[PDB]
C-alpha cells in the first residue's frame, strides 16, 4: 500500500472565513488507546 | 518538504487524512497513517516519533508545533476535505474537562479524511490537529497538540 502526500495550501488565517459551530463543555476521560469517552 | 498543509493519500486513490509540514517535519495523527512511511515526490518520509495515546506522529524529526489555544479567542480549522480545496472554518472552541486539565475542542463534523487538518490561532500558528474526539449525535474534536 503506497501512502503519499500532496500539498494542499499554505497555513494561514483567512479574514473572510465561514463561522459556525457551538462550544460545548464536556467532561471526558482519555484511555490508554487514545480514545476519549464521556464521563459523568 | 515545503511548509504547508498536505493531503495524505493512499492506493484508485483515496484521501485518508491531512497533515502539516513545518520546519522540515511532517505532523499528522497516528490513526491516519499508523506510522507507515510516506512518499513525497521521489523522496520517502520515515516516522521519527509517535504516541498512540496522544494519537500523534511526526516524520523526519521531532514534533515542532507548540502553540496552544488561549482559552478565550476564536480559532480556525483549516479543513482539507477529500475532493475539496483547503478552506477555513472559524469557531469558538468548547472544552474537554479532564482529570489532567482542560483541552480545547471544536464542535465541527467534517469527513473522516479531514483528520489531521490543522487548527489555527489568529496569528496563524498551529495550536493542534483535528480528528480525535467524542460524540455527544454531533462529533466534537479535541484540539490535539504535541510537545516540542
Amino acid at each position: 500500500v503506497d501512502m503519499y502526500i500532496e500539498r494542499a495550501g499554505d497555513i494561514t488565517w483567512e479574514k473572510d472565513a465561514e463561522v459556525t459551530g457551538n462550544s460545548p463543555r464536556l467532561d471526558v476521560a482519555l484511555d490508554e488507546s487514545g480514545d476519549f469517552s464521556l464521563v459523568e | 518538504t515545503t511548509d504547508g498543509v498536505y493531503r495524505v493519500m493512499t492506493r484508485g486513490s483515496t484521501q485518508v487524512g491531512v497533515g502539516v509540514m513545518q520546519e522540515g517535519v511532517f505532523h499528522t495523527m497516528w490513526h491516519v497513517t499508523k506510522g507507515a512511511a510516506l512518499r513525497s515526490g521521489e523522496g520517502r518520509l520515515d516516522p521519527y516519533w509517535g504516541d498512540v495515546k496522544q494519537d500523534l506522529v511526526s516524520y523526519c524529526g521531532p514534533w515542532k508545533l507548540d502553540a496552544a489555544w488561549d482559552g478565550l479567542s476564536e480559532v480556525q480549522l483549516l479543513a482539507v476535505p477529500p475532493g475539496e480545496r483547503a478552506k477555513n472554518i472559524q469557531t469558538l472552541p468548547g472544552i474537554f474537562k479532564t482529570k489532567d486539565g482542560d483541552i480545547g475542542a471544536v464542535a465541527l463534523d467534517y469527513p473522516a479524511g479531514t483528520s489531521g487538518s490543522p487548527i489555527l490561532d489568529k496569528s496563524g500558528r498551529v495550536i493542534g490537529l483535528y480528528g480525535n474526539g467524542v460524540v455527544i449525535g454531533s462529533y466534537v474534536s479535541a484540539i490535539t497538540q504535541g510537545k516540542r
